[PDB]
């Protein structure tokens, strides 16, 4: 049945929530956000979400966990997850920032102005991305 | 409460019961860390990850996979989020059970070679079960009675008119001092009226 479709945008809105819940951490596990470590005005981030899951799961990702594996880790998405599926195909993210200099964390040197998480149409025909 | 004129929380009725169906509920299996409340000493440990396991008792051991398939749609109609589904095959423990194999449910309906592999080794002293995996992560929402407590070194802010830059305040702990600091150093100036210190 066509419910597909319902079932594709959720998929949507939970991994683009988790990117903007991501994106409005400064601290990550007590450990920065790595996206803040640099001072380009963009950067974009792969279809892949290896740069969202965490370092500590069998192929190595790039959130920071504390280091005692013991300890309640926060994540974002499991990680065999892949969002590069369905008529609405995640595509990646486009940061923009700004370069800011944090009053408590030096390793801090840009702020995130605005995220947006492309999902490619590969439906059937291009006329239904409205849909 | 104790007190029966209060509206009673709850989570399932008196009569509830949930091994019944094709996926028959089994027992749920929660992992821990160790922890220290800030207000309630009554909490010692906060939780991690938990898993809920659902038998399958169907005729044909590879249609759970068709079953699984209609609670994850399940789930997503319904508006809840879990973390991760998975096919299972689970041994009892000294304690509760332990994980003997298991399968990513992407895997166990995409590859018919690591499907019949698992099939395999489900032998008559295991169990083939659904793992629904939830993870207590930082999404766990903030209560006005103020008993779920924030995570270390997190950042309490707010939107200000400076259009996205935000002016933040945490609670932080500095172990070469041995102190508790309040900072908000973020936020340019504080306007009090009274104000009183030690």
């Amino acid at each position: 049945e066509l419910m597909i479709k319902s079932s594709n945008a959720f998929d949507v809105i939970e991994l683009s929530s988790q990117i903007q819940r991501y994106a409005s951490l400064s601290k990550i596990n007590n450990r920065t956000n790595p996206i803040l470590k640099d001072n380009k005005a963009k950067e974009f981030k792969d279809a892949d979400l290896k740069w969202l899951k965490l370092e500590n799961c069998p192929t190595a990702g790039d959130v920071p966990t504390t280091g005692n594996n013991n300890d309640l880790q926060d994540q974002f998405i499991a990680c065999d997850a892949d969002y590069r599926k369905g008529d609405l195909s995640y595509f990646g993210s486009q940061f923009e920032f700004s370069t800011y200099v944090h009053p408590s964390n030096p390793e801090i040197q840009r702020q995130i102005k605005q995220v947006v998480s492309y999902f490619q149409y590969r439906g059937m025909e291009r006329a239904f991305i409205g849909d | 409460t104790g007190n029966n004129n209060d509206l009673q929380d709850q989570f399932i009725a008196c009569d509830a019961d949930y091994r019944k169906g094709d996926l028959s509920y089994f027992g749920s299996q929660f992992e821990f860390s160790t922890y220290v409340h800030p207000s309630n000493p009554e909490i010692q440990r906060q939780i991690k990850q938990v898993v809920s396991y659902f038998q399958y008792r169907g005729m044909e051991r590879a249609f759970i996979g068709d079953a699984a398939g209609y609670v994850i749609s399940e789930a997503k109609k319904k508006g809840f989020s879990a973390q991760d589904y998975r096919i299972v095959l689970i041994e009892p423990d000294r304690v509760g059970y332990f994980e003997s194999n298991a399968i990513s449910y992407e895997e166990f309906i995409e590859n018919p070679s690591a499907r019949e592999n698992f099939l395999l080794k489900a032998t008559k002293d295991r169990t083939l079960a659904l793992a629904v995996s939830l993870a207590q992560t930082g999404e766990i929402a903030m209560q006005r009675d103020g008993s779920v407590a924030f995570l270390e070194d997190s950042e309490l802010c707010w939107d200000t008119a400076a259009g996205s830059a935000k002016s933040c305040l945490s609670v932080r702990y500095d172990t070469v001092g041995n102190k508790t600091e309040l900072d908000l150093k973020q936020i340019d100036v504080v306007s009090a009226k009274g104000l009183s210190f030690e």
